[PDB]
């Protein structure tokens, strides 16, 4: 089955950087495109960064409000997806999760989450 | 960007009973939106994909259906475990967004 | 629509792509080569011109060591008068359909030299099994 | 280290240029209509959904259109599947009887001429002791006199007896997908700027291609495959005088052909079991066929296609047109069909302008052959029978056969004619994209590893 | 322990139903009748000995013969050899001349009818100039009347003219066992007890099926495949009043059709190497074909098929009998074939009884037909040419087709009727044993191994 | 003695036992699987589509790690999804049409995973004969 | 040691004796011809360059020449594509009309005969209403009178209409080059002293023959593979009188054929396309055709034949020669085929001798038949049609066909007769080199090597 | 000069040579094998009979331990009764042509020895691989 193990987590003061990981079994790792979403103390999911597949193109994709700050990025080689921060805002502070969406056209998705890392920005 | 607004909140349910919940996009996103289950204590769960097709795994109670804006996820026959924050997707276009979660309650 | 599909790399998907990325999926060229009154004979005469040129490869690779393995080392050393080229660019810089142009000449002493460096090392595995 | 060895790869991407035979796909859909009421839709394959339209990336693909060859072997196969459409059909050879025709009743103006003549004559029964006399009526394009009185019979009487044809069947063009057996590709050229020759910079593989109707007119292309944004012209030298300009312009140009006689059709018995459809009566009027064009699309179009001249042949170029020298009937006309009846049109109201580079219709007064020698074959004719009623089409011209006028002087004009010729530059306004690739995979490359003993 | 890993079987037994063109298997003992005596015995393949049918143990398997495949396969090529059989012989074009026919001379009773009209013809020669003028015989029902005088002309002169018999073939069976081809098994079904649907628990597979002799009966199946124990009726849905209720019973019952006229033949030449072989004189006297059959074998055989049809309708129910209510003639009559010629019998001395729950012969009149229009084509026809000397032959009557009469009240009486109808329904009780599966080998199952490197 | 006609079975003989009987004799059903002017085109159309069905499954079982060993581990594990059946029933309760049955719909998905598995394993073989 | 065990081992050279379907090869230097202007041209393949013709040392083989198969394909399929280059060409069926014939205008001597009549008829024009009176020139060989006047017919007017032959096609023999399948060999035997069987101790392998020309010719062999040192005699049983004794000799015989008449062609329409080719004047003197043979070369073949006859009928042998006592036209005389048209000669002037142990030529009177029964099959002629010019051909008579004289008494002399007969032995002087096996690998051997596990 | 026509023979060219010398070469009858509207049907007749009688030896090879290495060693022991003929002779003095007459009777003895000889291997690895 697909597995999904984000480590990382921790205390960070805002502007500080930190890297995110998401260890993943059970797939064809580079053909899928993988995702981050943090879930906010008040349980509101924001998506945060997507880095699609080899297939997919390849390419990294954020939503405004991470634009130019947040970097997602895979090394499909070892099947581990990244997650860069810099800039870290309190606002950041989430359990993040790793994701895994479909195939094909039914296939953006999300498809398996991934237990998540807890990130507190103060 | 499309927004995407889930409703009601919050809601209690007997067991057994069924629900629908809304999430409508603030766009048309013509069957883009997916269903999510997340229980207390835990990771969100894939329920439904695409606005009404089913995954391998999740129990045939989770239906779906909706098209353009207004989507609708039913539990047609709620268990214990299905208690928990519920989410909407939505790939039409960047950024992806969520609804804000449909709180089900015992 | 924003398109996040996984999307498998298709059918000759890698076809201008350098050696060490055609050679990651080389299976999706060999599996679509066996599937996929008068205008009856048209279909038959399709499908006995295919079936003899994929029995003809089949065959020329039967005969080497290399009986369906379709990835294979062999013991012939690489004279460079067939290629002349450095190792380090010939897995990413060229591509495969620039390869069969360089190489089209040199083909026909490469397949040989195959039979005989494959029936070489076949009576040598006699030699070694008839002793014991 | 430099100890290369020899590696073999199978299943590797490579493909040279070839040609093999290559097959129908029909499409599912016309499948209900119930066992060939048109040629070749239970012979040939039912089609695939969703044909695997992939791109090739970073991917340029020497094309052609003058050499290329595919366009012969769809030519050779529909002239024979058109064989196997007049095969069962009966033969008409004990019509070669001497006519005896008047003119037709109706107000002889001598403007108009007689088009349709009487041509009262004999012909046997089932029986073979009694002959009955037997009138019917037919076009002055299909009897000449054998010389009072008057008295034809029929063109070709001389020379080639030719067959009925069954109304069962139906000459509509279906679409055709022709799709590579196993072990070949076919390349399909994505440029919105690509004429005949040249690298194309983006290709895309297909297994089957797009459903091509089968058409069959001279000048004037029909009913298929538009242009991108431009009016392309493409040939082979356009300093050649011999070579045909296929013109293939953008937006469609709509064309109204009717036939406003009722045409009453009738059954002559020739003998057992074998029946010759004969138009009998016509009620109304006698009036002429014609096909309508805007005057102000067409000289749209014009304006498109002299700009697009000007730039092979550079500006202040006099462009002229002109009506096709000469030639037969069937190369100076616009030969069509149409419902099942055979017009003959006359450009010669549309090819005739000039251009410097400084809501009404145009009527086509078309005329109507019932045997017909379609690709002018030495033996051959066909005998196509009536049809029922007012004939009325409405169908596309997509792309022009233009000729240029080979002139040998330092001058500015150039009157161009229209000009069919072969029909295999009518389906080289189908098949300029698809190219048809061999895959021969299982190469061969040196690396550092050794088979081990 | 858990870790189960994927391990594929290749070459194993299972099966799924499909179909696939299947083909002969002559038996070898019939190759020595040189060059096509009959039809089909150089054409298709000689037999094997011994074919492997082989027991499959505890294995039950849900037949069908009514929505079964290949019962038209097997019908569709024995249309298309026959229609091979008849390209060579010679058409009959030119014999459609007005005739001139009286009554021939005989002893002419008011209750017999002249069955042999005279017909004096002309007719042409092998000289395109000369005209012979000979007579023949022909019977009532070849000839129509033209309309003091009385002069016919042939019934099937309108819209389908139609070939003699060359003298070389015969329309006898001859045993044909179909094959299936690598890959592919026969299932038969080796119950003694199987109606229509349902399970078939007793199968065995074999390659090549027994000798199936092609009849063409349309009521009153013979010559073939007689049941074992009881007489079974078989059908589709027996409330229903479309569907034939197929009777085949244990015992054969014998029948002694004959032919007493001498009926000599005579040869007239159409043209060049174009022989027609017409009935000259009949010498002796013109007596009545019919067909003998016994009555207490058919009255006992009656009171076995009243009974199994209680098994289906209930007892206290008054069965009873007609005879085929309408139709044509060739569905009227037992309408089968006879050394050559083609009786035409009338099953209503047969098909005439009552029966409710608590030494001499039957004489069926026949008739003779000459053209012949088997399986209802639409623009065909087969001159059967005469045979020499008194015609006789005996044959097993085996099963029937019967049909039952669509009721709507709460009545006991079901007057049965009989009914030939489709061909094919012959071939499904000859087909009703075999189903063709294909093996489809390489099965993949879990087990506790891992490939290890 | 030795030698009676009880269980020395025939073509398709096991075909309705079970697995472990099924499996001790597969070659029976394999190698009867070639051998045994118009009329003889229905034979060129017989033969050409049994020669095309046996190199279908000869393909198959080519591109996987199995040439014609006709019964071959993997390393795929056996997700319980599939099946969910016990492995004590598997071998000796069932049939094997039983078993097409039930699993026909999880085909396709163990067909892709065979030729994953054998390339990854056929690329990391070539990577581990590459540094010696 | 003694632990031997099976290895088998994979293509292994041996074979076996067969018997499969081969092929054409025809030579690429004769496909600029366009379309068939001789058969099988375009039809079956294009030839390679220079053919594996390779040794095989250390090998004898049992050769056959008389049990040979593939001399009998070769006449199959070489009938079968002379009436495929037939069923293109025109039917001449109506022609049977009554003719009337007189003396063609000549120089009428009482020795000569008259050998061409003019036979002035009616037949039909293209319109089916006129009949257009021509007249013709025929010969003697091809009407029949039938019985003051004098009338006649043609004489295969009864029994077998057949056709013209379409002047594109041409009756040249060209080379054959039939080759192997793959996984079969054809043996050569190379040795110049071979007789029909025995074993041939210097084999070659090779994969096409070199190119046999099928000719036609009964009686003198012709234009095709000289012996190699002496004169070679073959048989069957020698003491058998129903063998022929096939004869090939060394140095070619110089034959010098001609047809003196002008023969002036025309063409009459018979209908719709449907010309006829008939001889109009003849310009010069109407003379005999004849052919011509040096009498110092044949009286010293028969010379050579008699010496290697008597190494079989032993010394002091009075071999002599008759001249065929009886037989059909066309196995009493040479009959051959020069240019497209059919010389029947006398051979009577040749085999007359008589030998004892101890500037000129010789003219062969020719005659020609227009209608051609060649392979004697029931149902067809063939009309040849005439040609313009005087006709001279040159051939190389290369063998003969002898038949000795079945006697059964103690004398010495043989009387030895010509005889052609089959076609076959023609093509027996061909292929009596060629046998085809048929290649099967997969030997086994044992030797001590086990396979580890 | 460096390279001659004399040791370098052709297709069928050790055909009356010794075992040991034919053995040699055998790739050479090995690749000349598949390569090289009615005169269509004998090139459609020669094919799939082509085909047919090459595939029918490749699937009795198939079946054996001997996918395509054209030598091999097996494990049935060399019954006496089958050739009684010594070792020293029968690789240097018979030839081939005489073994296929010196063996043919006791020909489909082997063939059936060779399944059997195959599948209790078979089996018997498949019970070493069970376990593991
Ligand atoms: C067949 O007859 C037709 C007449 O029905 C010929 O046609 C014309 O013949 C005259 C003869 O003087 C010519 O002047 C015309 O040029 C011909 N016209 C056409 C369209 O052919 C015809 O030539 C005859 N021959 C053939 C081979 O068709
Ligand atoms: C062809 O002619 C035949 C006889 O001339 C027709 O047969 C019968 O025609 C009469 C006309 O009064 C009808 O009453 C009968 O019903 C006809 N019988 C049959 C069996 O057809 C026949 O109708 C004509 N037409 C065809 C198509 O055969």
């Amino acid at each position: 089955e697909v597995m999904l193990v984000e480590s990382g987590g921790g205390l960070v003061k805002p502007g500080g950087s930190l890297k995110l990981s998401c260890e993943a079994s059970g797939f064809s790792f580079g053909f899928y495109s993988l995702s981050w979403v943090r879930q906010t103390p008040e349980k509101r999911l924001e998506w945060v960064a997507t880095i699609a597949g080899s297939g997919v193109g390849g390419q990294t994709y954020y939503p405004d409000s991470v634009k130019g700050r947040f970097t997602i990025s895979r090394d499909n080689a070892k099947n581990t997806l990244y997650l860069q921060m810099s800039s870290l805002r309190s606002e950041d502070t989430a359990v993040f999760y790793c994701a895994r969406h479909g195939e094909g056209k039914y296939g953006s998705n999300f498809a398996y989450w991934g237990q998540g890392t807890t990130l507190t920005v103060s | 960007d499309v927004v995407l607004t889930q409703s009601p909140a919050t809601l209690s349910v007997t067991p057994g009973d069924s629900v629908s919940l809304s999430c409508r996009a603030s766009q048309t996103i013509s069957d883009n939106l997916h269903w999510y289950l997340q229980k207390s204590h835990e990771s969100p769960r894939l329920l439904i994909k695409y606005s009404s097709q089913s995954i391998s795994g999740i129990p045939s109670r989770f239906s779906g259906s909706g098209s353009g804006t207004d989507f609708t996820l039913n539990i047609n026959s709620v268990e214990t475990e299905d208690f928990g924050m519920y989410f909407c997707q939505q790939t039409n276009s960047w950024p992806l967004t969520f609804g804000a979660g449909t709180k089900l309650e015992l | 629509a924003v398109g996040i599909g996984a999307v498998f790399l298709g059918f000759l998907g890698a076809a201008g792509s350098t050696m060490g990325a055609a050679s990651m999926t080389l299976t999706v060229q060999a599996r679509n080569l066996l599937s996929g009154t008068v205008w009856g004979i048209k279909q038959l005469q399709a499908r006995v011109l295919a079936v003899e040129r994929y029995l003809r490869d089949q065959q020329l690779l039967g005969i080497w060591g290399c009986s369906g393995k379709l990835i294979c080392c062999t013991n012939v050393p690489w004279n460079s008068s067939w290629s002349n080229r450095n190792l380090s660019e010939i897995w990413d810089n060229m591509t495969w359909l620039q390869w069969d142009k360089e190489i089209s000449n040199y083909t026909q002493i490469i397949y040989g030299l195959l039979e005989e460096s494959q029936n070489q090392q076949e009576k040598n595995e006699q030699d070694l099994l008839a002793l014991d | 280290a430099e100890n290369l060895w020899v590696t073999v790869y199978y299943g590797v991407p490579v493909w040279k240029d070839a040609e093999t035979t290559l097959f129908c796909a029909s499409d599912a859909k016309a499948y209900e209509t119930e066992k060939h009421n048109v040629w070749a839709t239970h012979a040939c394959v039912p089609t695939d959904p969703n044909p695997q339209e992939i791109h090739l990336e970073n991917v340029t693909e020497e094309f052609n259109m003058w050499k290329n060859n595919m366009v012969e072997q769809m030519h050779t196969d529909i002239i024979s599947l058109w064989d196997q459409s007049l095969k069962p059909c009966v033969k008409l050879t004990p019509l070669c009887v001497t006519l005896q025709c008047t003119n037709v009743t109706n107000n002889i103006t001598d403007d108009m001429r007689g088009e349709l003549k009487n041509c009262s004559f004999n012909m046997t029964t089932e029986l073979r002791d009694k002959k009955q006399k037997v009138y019917s009526l037919f076009y002055r394009l299909d009897v000449v006199q054998i010389n009072s009185n008057k008295e034809y019979r029929l063109i070709n009487c001389n020379t080639s007896a030719c067959t009925q044809a069954c109304p069962k069947v139906s000459f509509e063009p279906i679409p055709i997908h022709y799709c590579a057996p196993a072990g070949f590709a076919i390349l399909k050229c994505k440029d919105k700027k690509f004429n005949g020759t040249g690298p194309c910079p983006s290709v895309s593989t297909v297994q089957c291609t797009h459903g091509i109707k089968p058409v069959v007119s001279t000048q004037l292309l029909l009913n298929g495959s538009l242009a991108e944004e431009e009016v392309m012209i493409r040939s082979e030298n356009i300093t050649n005088n011999a070579k045909n300009i296929l013109v293939q312009f953008n937006t469609p140009v709509q064309i109204n052909c009717t036939r406003p006689n009722n045409n009453t059709r009738k059954s002559i018995r020739i003998g057992p079991g074998q029946a010759f459809y004969a138009t009998g009566d016509i009620i109304g009027d006698i009036r002429q066929a014609h096909c309508n064009v805007s005057k102000a699309t067409w000289n749209e179009t014009l304006g498109k296609v002299v700009k697009q001249l000007r730039k092979h042949f550079g500006n202040n170029t006099i462009i002229r047109f002109a009506n096709s020298s000469g030639g037969d009937l069937e190369v100076t006309t616009h030969s069509f069909n149409c419902g099942g009846e055979f017009f003959y049109c006359n450009t010669s109201g549309l090819f005739n302008s000039t251009w410097i580079s400084n809501n009404d219709s145009i009527t086509l007064p078309c005329r109507i052959k019932q045997i017909i020698n379609m690709w002018q074959r030495i033996g051959q004719c066909m005998y196509a029978p009536p049809i029922q009623g007012v004939i009325r089409c409405v169908s596309n011209i997509t792309g022009l056969i233009l000729t240029r006028d080979g002139g040998s002087t330092n001058s500015t004009t150039e009157t161009f004619r229209p000009g069919g010729g072969d029909m295999r530059d009518n389906w080289r306004s189908e098949l300029y994209k698809y190219k048809v690739v061999k895959i021969e995979p299982l190469g061969v490359a040196p690396t550092r590893c050794k088979r081990r003993v």
